[PDB]
């Protein structure tokens, strides 16, 4: 078999292997993530390069994990499928061994597990994916929301981004994000994270997703129209 | 140059530069003194620290009752080489009731030294031993080098400054094999040739490391305290 | 295990399934239920040997909870069925088999039917209107071939599986402690806990 | 030891080339060539016996081969390239098809089991591609008379008429002009002839071309009498003296 | 043998007997059916005697490794299904197994699973198990109540032994007492079989049937 | 079933019944036995029907591409050779008893082949349930220096023994016969000693007998155009 | 290009060399031994305001007896801690004991120089 | 050793790239046109063959549309020969599915697994990539009529029209200028055809250098019906829509 | 215990002038007890019809295995698998699983499209052909079968005339089988027209 040692150190004491992967992250549409007191949501970027597109059966950005965890990512999208693929069976798997659903910390600490694997197995390349990793706990109503990345290091955040322009919304983030007080209700949260995006989107229109999770396996994507309405009233407010 | 990528290339006059470099690790590291008699053989080895808050690794260790070595260069190489050395030591108690003899342990070495240095994607061992012994025809000493080159003699020397322990060995050696049924005076011998080879460093009491196996003296280490009555 | 029945009336399905588990000498438990839920319509009951009974379902149920979490869809219970099928049927030939017998009771949404499938640890599949396991089927069959109407209510539906299930405790030589009856339909799966 | 290239050989250039293909039909381009005409009544593929030494039978090497009894083949390029993949064909024909239906393959199944090895030797670890073109006659049942050509990026196509390696450009053009979807066998086989003239620089006969046909059932070459529906090959390959009859009638 | 372990307010009961047999001969007197898996779960010893301490106390180890990983307390529930996914890997090839295991959680409260050599997993209120298991059974039934003490809960474990050893050729010698809480197991002694029948007897004025 | 090889003159000849059975049904009434390994080589078999069949067709097949990979016509003892190595490693598990017969450029051959991978010689063999009226018949009338005619009246002399004597055997007699320097002939039906006679009744029925609950058309043709 | 496991004129194998490079850029760690035990200390250095820093974990528990502290490239850290956890474990199961400090950092060694193509 | 000789295969570049990939899809710009555009009342599939011959068998000839099952269909661009290894894992993933469930497989879930097929060729193995883009047509009960594209680094997306080799930068814009969210087929099949007579490196769009295929619920009454277009109907509907 | 004879049923199959008979009974049973009256055991792929007897688990599995294969068969040739073909593909499978088979009876009825000619054939479990020109049969009534066929078959039978021949076949065979029965089908099959007709019989 195929035992290439891909990933190596450089003199520098690097792994641009690595390294090169965060860089195809770079590339990738932007993905946002905001907690609020008792949501969290999931915002992403649609680029508008691609119309004549079927939106009904083009895969869509956030993808359920568990009926109570989701996962977004920035970055190669065929990668990102196999990460989903594997954190999909080990979700199963453990409700079957330990006879509850994954925690979101356990589910974030398995999938980073596999993209460090990546880093140093023979004949194999990183990831060329980053993710958000969203939801809540079984039975509890804290909020959740977790970064991974091509070297598999994982973290917690109270707010976050990836991906293309990530500097510039999580500027925006770190200036109009208050931890001592988070986005009260739902749609506060939805704002906050529609405002963070039009920071770099464009349009508008169809450039923009957004997903809300609440407690005990509340998920539900927002249409068109409901964005648009949130859209139409930042600006109007902006408009002075 | 051209031909040192790889254990599996020959230069052009026929030299093997990875298994060179290898050999270059040896003499970077601490020097251990080997020597013997006729009843008794003595292995002493100068430990090396990091800083002054660390320990002194650890240059010797014991294979069976009868057998052990000492070692520099790579230690992690010492220890898979050792723990080999202990598996055929043995097996050949649990197969055939019968110790390992010496020589036979030197030509195992070789062998699986060998074999790294004719294949692809391995690497040679960058390690050098001293196995000192007593079997069926008495006491004996041995050098081992990762080309595969098994060596041996009344008493030698290896790692940084080795040769000045070396040449005094080769001076001594008349008196040297003479001491029998004395241990410690082969052991003052053995204390006074790695002696030679010392600079702006003494033999301090977590700095020596001495083992000794005789006629009637199983392998034993010592460290510590223990060696304060040498120094 | 023992009893396992299963009734597809005119909007729904029922299972019905006892309740003892017995270790040889001694009745251990009088509250077991046999059954797990696939998806939200979708159940199977099951028996037969201890062990692998619920080592099968739970395995079948993880599997299904999979393919509805990556397709975002539920299979129909036809699909579900013929999935379990080659499970059994790929069992039966392996070096130690399976010793589990299932009906499923599915409500498809998209064709508005209730379907119940019976299969055995073989792997033999079948559609029926009424069905079930092991010795179940010699004592109430005669009296579903007499009293079932493919327009019959759930209550109605009910009312002949108590008839069944009477019959069961007057002439079968075990005590199966009772029976737990769930239904299945266009809005889910319901335990009945009155039986 | 162990076969440590478990990477490909064969990969994309900065152009989008994949150079190993290309400089396997390099190697075809400098092969003899060889023909291959479709007829309403059978199937004709030739080639020149470019013999090596004088001393050397020819008659030992064949270039145009019975792949089954009722599908040819020859080629253009490298000669034990060519050779290997017809073991390899002969075998595929029984272990993926005989065996199973308990009949010889289709033609254009046989070729699509031919391409897949020849593709096959364009992604796997360790290879390089099969250095040669491949033109394969063949009849079955529902398909009739048909004939294909194979390259060695694994790519194969259905023609009327065609010819590959060294004249093939100049031969194509020949049999444009005299093709047409009324010719009989014993035509196709002037023409053949005719065509394959241009290309050959010394001695023309019997001894110097290789030429084969796919016709009508051979009950004489079958070996054994008494099963009706087994009537005989339907490939043959014409003899030294039948082709020296043609050419006096060239 | 006699084993049992029934969930009650106060947490979980465990009771066992201390005899093992080979045929008729009485190889010990003294033998440990509880396993102490850590300071919080408790199983059972019957069946084989090997197999129930070897692979408790490997079950130990996972749950050690899983709190470690997770760091939180295991549950009851996958504590017992490590074991029970284990036996039945060994499916067919003659392990012998018939155990309860016993802990108590915040999430779960009193837990107790009976877990079997053929795959079986069943959670329940009561188990009893081994060659004495009916005779134990008949004195738990009858005076089973939820709102039970810890003193009488104790007791009627002890009591229910003592029926099991008095009436079952292979089971006896001595009692074993444990009582598992939300913060652990807490041991309540070895009692010889033979003094506390007669003193059972007096006390109670139960055993009619025998002269003392 | 009975089957016997005959040598003779210039080649060798082939025989055997036309009844399969399961048990003491008689399942085909006029069964193939004489299967072709080769264009000249043929084997007759017995034992499980199945086995003989897949023996044949896998032997024949590897001589086939023998055949083309050598350039040379097939020889009897490669059939023979692959067949038993085949079978002995099988260790009896695959229950092909066979009679092997045919010519080559060597000459003319005929073998037999048991189960478990044993062959061996001879002049004149036979195999199967009706092999021992069959050897009777062979014990009885052959000689050295058979002509064809000769043989072929031999053969289907043995064969008819097992027909009318072995309940295993019936029907009909089918031969082929393998002559140097010639195609083989395979003869189907050579003898036909076996037909029924005619019923005493008709029994077609009147049209509308049977009890009909639903008709229907079946659909047998692929989805539509428009 | 050149071996994984390749020794340099100075008689250094490369890749470890290399990655010594890595744990420079890497966090710092202090432990201090006394008498009365043990300190392990780390900087957490989160990369953000809005990272939540008690989710930055540099400090992990091997077993009761065992604590560790990590510096460089960490998520490499987990197989490793797996591994301890494992052998810490194993030995406990195997010998009815707590194993030594020393030969469960042994354990943790030997998977290092398991390198190579 | 051998490490000499090794392209690698599956790195990334400085930026973030995938070297073979790449350069796959520059291969892949070099492929006959293909067209595929979704209707209310169907998809049309129309390709264009590369440079051909008077002496090709037409008729018995096929490079650009392939049957996966009965509702599914492929159109190709690139290595005709690496299509086709692809091509038949898809016919079987399909049967797979069918023998599993006894429903035929859902069109997603066939697009998914093929380019989960291609990633892997991307990340492991040290081999070259597939030099192919695919066209997916096809029907299925949940989503109806749907069209998909995937290519070498195993990404695939979903489209109301949507083009693969050759100058699909025209094609593109030319497709977004004209359709229409209520077009029916009758409609997409001109459109298809107009747009690769504009697009076309060769002279003139004919019969002979042209394969189309329609799916349709033009099939009688609640079914799918797949019409692989013979030479001759080709040379029809280019009369009928006023092309030659 | 006997795998063969645990669900129970049967199937025949007989040659007409320009026509096939292929018919089966409906019983599915475990042993005594009747399970379904609605197990048909007769398929078709294309226009060639394959009936299969024996254990249940089994016939589906070989119907779906054989789905499978004549699905990818017409992929890849471009045409309907014809009967002659399709019985060697029947033989080849059941073969490959020699020493682990398949427990069932089946038999295959067609015309080939090309040629007219009407076709039928029989196997054991393990891959044997039986190619008989007037009928075939299989299942835990297979001696009754014989009988039946034996006595009522007649060469050159009208499409409607073997309807009537077949059926009675069928009928009366079943009749004498405890584990054969609970309704019947047969199939008229001619070279562009296939009719499929229910037969009223006894419920015991
Ligand atoms: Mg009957
Ligand atoms: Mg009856």
């Amino acid at each position: 078999g195929y035992d290439r040692a891909l990933s190596i150190f450089s003199p520098d004491g690097h792994i641009f292997q690595v390294e090169y992967a965060l860089e195809a992250v770079k590339r990738g549409t932007c993905a946002v993530g905001v907690k609020g007191k008792n949501c969290v949501v999931l915002g992403c970027e649609r680029r508008s390069t691609l119309k004549l597109q079927d939106t009904r059966i083009t895969p869509s950005k956030v993808s359920k994990i568990d009926s109570h965890v989701v996962l977004s990512f920035s970055g190669l999208n065929a990668d990102s499928r196999i990460l989903i693929e594997k954190a999909r069976v080990e979700a199963q798997s453990h409700r079957l061994t330990l006879e509850d659903p994954v925690t979101v910390e356990y589910l974030t600490r398995y999938v980073a597990g596999v993209q460090q694997r990546y880093t140093q197995s023979g004949g194999v390349r990183p990831f060329g994916v980053s993710t958000l990793i969203a939801g809540f706990d079984p039975r509890d109503d804290e909020p959740k929301l977790y970064q991974t990345e091509p070297s598999g290091i994982y973290s917690s955040w109270s707010a976050q981004t990836i991906g293309r322009n990530s500097k510039t919304v999580r500027e925006f983030l770190e200036k109009n994000y208050d931890r001592k007080e988070p986005p009260a209700t739902v749609e506060e949260c939805v704002k906050l994270t529609v405002r963070s995006l039009l920071e770099v989107v464009q349009t508008g229109a169809k450039n923009i997703e957004i997903t809300v999770v609440k407690p005990d396996s509340d998920i539900v994507a927002l249409s068109s129209e409901e964005i648009n309405q949130y859209v139409t009233q930042i600006e109007q407010e902006k408009q002075e | 140059n051209n031909y040192d990528g790889d254990t599996v290339t020959f230069s052009p006059t026929g030299r093997l530069f990875q298994v060179e470099y290898a050999l270059e690790a040896i003499k970077q590291g601490s020097v251990t003194v080997g020597l013997r008699s006729n009843t008794h053989a003595v292995l002493v080895a100068l430990k090396r620290n990091a800083d002054e808050l660390s320990s002194y690794q650890k240059k010797i260790i014991k294979c069976d009752e009868h057998m052990g070595l000492s070692l520099a260069g790579l230690a992690p190489d010492a220890r898979v080489l050792s723990n080999y050395l202990r598996q055929q030591c043995n097996y050949s108690s649990l197969v055939f009731n019968r110790k390992l003899a010496v020589e036979r342990a030197g030509h195992l070495l070789c062998d699986k030294a060998q074999k790294n240095t004719q294949s692809y994607g391995g690497r040679p061992y960058g390690v050098g031993l001293l196995i000192i012994g007593y079997d069926k025809s008495g006491a004996h000493l041995l050098e081992f080098q990762p080309s595969g080159n098994v060596t041996e003699l009344y008493g030698t020397a290896i790692g940084a400054r080795s040769q000045g322990a070396k040449t005094y060995l080769e001076r001594t050696l008349d008196t040297f094999i003479k001491i029998d049924g004395n241990p410690d005076e082969l052991i003052k011998a053995g204390v006074e040739a790695i002696s030679q080879s010392l600079r702006d460093e003494s033999l301090t009491v977590d700095n020596l490391s001495i083992a000794i196996v005789g006629k009637d003296t199983p392998f034993t280490i010592y460290d510590g305290e223990a060696v304060a009555k040498y120094i | 295990m023992d009893i396992i029945l299963g009734i597809r009336v005119q909007d729904s399905v029922i299972l019905a399934s006892s309740k003892a588990v017995t270790r040889g000498i001694s009745v251990l438990k009088d509250s077991d239920d046999k059954t797990r839920q696939l998806s939200p319509h979708t159940l199977m009951s099951f028996a037969g040997e201890a062990g692998d009974t619920v080592q099968f379902a739970e395995y079948i149920q993880a599997n299904i909870q999979l393919y509805s979490i990556r397709e975002d869809y539920e299979l129909s219970p036809q699909a579900v069925s013929s999935f379990v099928r080659q499970e059994l049927a790929k069992s039966i030939r392996s070096r130690r088999p399976y010793q589990v017998n299932v009906l499923i009771g599915g409500y498809d949404k998209k064709k508005n039917k209730p379907e119940l499938y019976q299969i055995d640890y073989l792997g033999t599949k079948v559609e029926l209107p009424y069905g079930a396991h092991g010795y179940s089927g010699f004592y109430t069959f005669s009296l579903l071939d007499h009293h079932y109407r493919p327009d019959m209510t759930t209550e109605e539906g009910l009312d002949l599986l108590k008839l069944c299930v009477q019959e069961l405790e007057k002439r079968m030589p075990m005590d199966f402690k009772g029976v737990i009856v769930k239904i299945v339909d266009k809005d889910g799966i319901r335990q009945v806990d009155d039986f | 030891m162990t076969d440590r290239y478990s990477f490909s050989l064969t990969t994309f250039s900065p152009s989008g080339k994949l150079g190993q293909i290309d400089y396997a039909l390099t190697a075809v381009k400098q092969g003899v060539t060889s023909l291959g005409i479709k007829a309403t009544n059978g199937v004709v593929i030739a080639t020149e016996k470019k013999s090596s030494s004088p001393l050397a039978m020819s008659e030992t090497l064949s270039k145009v081969s019975l792949l089954t009894p009722d599908i040819g083949a020859v080629y253009s390029g490298m000669g034990p390239d060519y050779r290997v993949l017809v073991d390899k064909s002969r075998k595929v024909a029984h272990t993926s098809y005989k065996r199973i239906y308990g009949e010889y393959p289709p033609t254009k199944l046989l070729v699509s089991e031919v391409a897949k090895i020849m593709q096959e030797a364009t992604q796997s670890g360790g290879v390089r591609p099969f250095g040669v073109s491949l033109l394969i006659a063949g009849h079955d049942e529902f398909n009739g008379f048909s004939l294909y050509q194979v390259d060695p990026s694994g790519s194969y196509f259905p023609w009327k008429a065609t010819a590959i390696g060294k004249g093939s450009v100049a031969a194509k053009t020949f049999l444009e002009k005299r093709w047409n979807d009324e010719l009989e066998l014993e035509d196709a086989i002037h023409i053949a002839l005719l065509t394959l003239k241009e290309s050959v620089e010394g001695e023309f006969n019997g001894d110097t071309i290789e030429l084969a046909i796919i016709g009508d059932e051979n009950p004489d070459l079958l070996g054994y009498t008494g099963i009706p529906t087994d009537k005989g090959p339907r490939f043959r390959k014409l003899t030294s003296q039948e082709i020296n009859d043609r050419l006096e009638a060239l | 043998t006699t084993t049992l372990a029934f969930r009650f307010q106060g947490g979980i009961i465990v009771a066992v007997d201390s005899r093992a047999t080979a045929g008729n001969w009485v190889a010990s007197q003294t033998v440990k059916k509880v396993i102490e898996i850590n300071p919080f779960l408790l199983g059972t010893m019957a069946g084989g005697a090997a197999d129930c301490q070897f692979w408790e106390t490997w079950l130990g180890s996972q749950c050690r490794l899983h709190e470690l990983r997770e760091k939180e307390r295991i549950s009851v529930a996958a504590a017992s299904k490590i074991l029970s996914n284990l036996v039945y890997q060994y499916k067919g090839a003659g392990l012998s197994m018939g155990t309860m295991i016993c802990g108590y959680t915040r999430k779960e409260g009193p837990t107790i699973y009976y877990v079997d050599s053929d795959g079986t997993r069943l959670k329940g209120d009561i188990f009893c198990v081994g060659s004495g298991q009916t005779f134990a059974y008949g004195v738990l039934d009858s005076n089973y109540k939820w709102d039970l003490s810890v003193e009488d809960a104790l007791y009627l474990g002890k009591r229910s032994i003592l029926a099991a050893a008095h009436r079952d050729a292979y089971s006896g010698g001595s009692v074993n007492l444990y009582h598992v809480t939300e913060d652990g197991w807490i041991y309540h002694g070895n009692h010889d079989v033979g003094e506390l029948f007669w003193k059972v007897k007096e006390e109670e004025g139960s055993f009619n049937n025998v002269i003392g | 079933t009975t089957i016997v090889g005959v040598k003779f003159n210039n080649g060798v000849v082939i025989a055997a019944d036309t009844r399969s059975t399961q048990g003491p049904i008689v399942a085909d009434k006029n069964c193939a036995k004489l299967h072709r390994i080769s264009p000249k080589i043929w084997c007759a078999g017995a034992g499980t029907a199945a086995d003989t069949e897949a023996v044949t067709q896998l032997i024949g097949s590897n001589i086939e591409l023998h055949s083309l990979y050598t350039s040379r016509e097939p020889r009897v003892v490669s059939a023979l050779q692959m067949l038993k190595q085949h079978l002995f490693k099988y260790q009896g598990h695959i229950g092909a008893y066979l009679i092997v017969a045919g010519v080559d450029p060597t000459g003319s051959h005929l073998f037999s082949i048991h189960a478990h991978g044993s062959t061996d010689v001879g002049y004149y063999l036979s195999l199967g349930s009706g092999s021992l009226a069959a050897m009777a018949v062979l014990e009885s009338h052959w000689k050295q220096d058979l002509t064809k005619e000769e043989a072929i009246k031999l053969a289907s002399d043995a064969i008819q023994a097992g027909i009318w004597n072995d309940l295993g055997s019936g029907s009909n007699v089918d031969v082929c016969v393998m002559e140097i320097g010639k195609d083989a002939e395979y003869l189907r039906n050579y003898l036909t000693p076996n037909v029924r006679e005619e019923k005493q009744k008709s029994y077609k029925f009147p049209r509308g007998t049977t009890a009909v609950l639903k008709e229907s058309i079946v659909n047998i043709c692929d989805i539509q155009e428009e | 290009d050149r071996g994984v496991s390749t020794f340099s004129p100075e008689g250094r194998l490369f890749q470890v060399e290399y990655s010594l490079e890595a744990i420079k850029l890497g966090s710092t760690a202090i432990g201090i031994a006394t008498k009365e035990g043990v300190v392990l200390g780390v900087e957490k250095r989160a990369t953000s305001p809005l990272l939540e820093s008690d989710s930055i974990e540099k400090i992990v528990e091997i077993d009761r007896h065992i604590g560790c502290a990590m510096s460089g490239l960490t998520a490499d850290a987990r197989s490793m801690i797996e591994h301890a956890r494992t052998a810490a474990v194993t030995h406990n199961l195997y010998y009815d004991e707590d194993i030594n400090v020393e030969s469960l950092t042994q354990s943790v060694c030997d998977l290092a120089l398991r390198f190579g193509e | 050793g051998s490490r000499r000789y090794d392209s690698r295969t599956t790195i990334f570049s400085p930026e973030g790239r995938l070297y073979q990939v790449e350069y796959a899809l520059e291969s892949i710009s070099h492929a006959g046109t293909a067209i595929g555009i979704m209707a209310s009342d169907g998809i049309v599939l129309a390709a264009e063959r590369k440079v051909t011959s008077t002496l090709l068998e037409q008729d018995t000839s096929t490079e650009k549309l392939y049957k996966l099952n009965d509702k599914i269909a492929v159109a190709v661009a690139g290595l005709t020969a690496d299509a086709e290894i692809l091509i038949n894992t898809a016919r079987i993933h399909a049967q797979n599915y069918l023998k599993t469930y006894n429903e035929d497989i859902p069109v997603e879930i066939l697009v998914r697994r093929l380019s989960d097929i291609k990633q892997g060729y991307t990340q492991h193995g040290g081999l070259r990539p597939f030099g192919v883009s695919f066209i997916y047509a096809g029907y299925d009960d949940r989503y109806g009529y749907q069209l998909y594209t995937s290519n070498p680094s195993g990404n695939y997306t979903g489209w109301k029209a949507i083009s693969v080799g050759a100058n699909t930068s025209a094609a593109q814009t030319l497709l977004q200028m004209d359709y229409k969210d209520d077009m029916k087929v009758d409609d997409a099949i001109e459109l298809a055809l107009k747009t690769l007579s504009k697009t076309t490196d060769s002279s003139a769009l004919t019969y002979d250098r042209l394969e189309f295929a329609t799916i349709r619920k033009g099939a009688n009454d609640g079914e799918v019906y797949q019409k692989i277009f013979k030479p001759q109907e080709i040379k029809d509907i280019l009369v009928k829509t006023g092309i030659t | 215990s006997d795998p063969s004879s645990i669900n129970g049923g049967i199937v025949v199959a007989m040659t007409g002038k320009d026509c096939v008979a292929i018919a089966c009974d409906l019983r599915l049973g475990s042993q005594s007890l009747g399970v379904s009256n609605k197990f048909e055991k007769i398929f078709h792929y294309g226009h060639v019809f394959l009936g299969i007897t024996g254990l249940a688990t089994d016939v589906t599995t070989l119907n779906e295995m054989f789905r499978y294969k004549t699905n990818l068969y017409k992929l890849k040739e471009e045409r309907a698998i014809e009967p002659e073909t399709f019985t060697q593909l029947v033989s080849s499978s059941l073969y490959e699983r020699r020493f682990g088979p398949y427990f069932v009876g089946p038999v295959v009825a067609g015309i080939n499209s090309k040629s007219g000619k009407p076709f039928i054939a029989g196997f054991d479990l393990i891959g044997c052909i039986d190619e008989a020109k007037d009928f075939i049969v299989s299942g835990t009534a297979s001696d009754q079968l014989f009988g039946m066929c034996e006595s009522l078959y007649e060469p050159n039978l009208e499409p409607e005339d073997l309807f009537e021949t077949i059926s009675q076949a069928l009928l009366n065979a079943a009749d004498r089988d405890a584990l054969s029965g609970w309704g019947a089908v047969v199939y008229i099959i001619k070279k562009d027209e296939v009719v499929k007709r229910y037969l009223k019989m006894r419920q015991d």
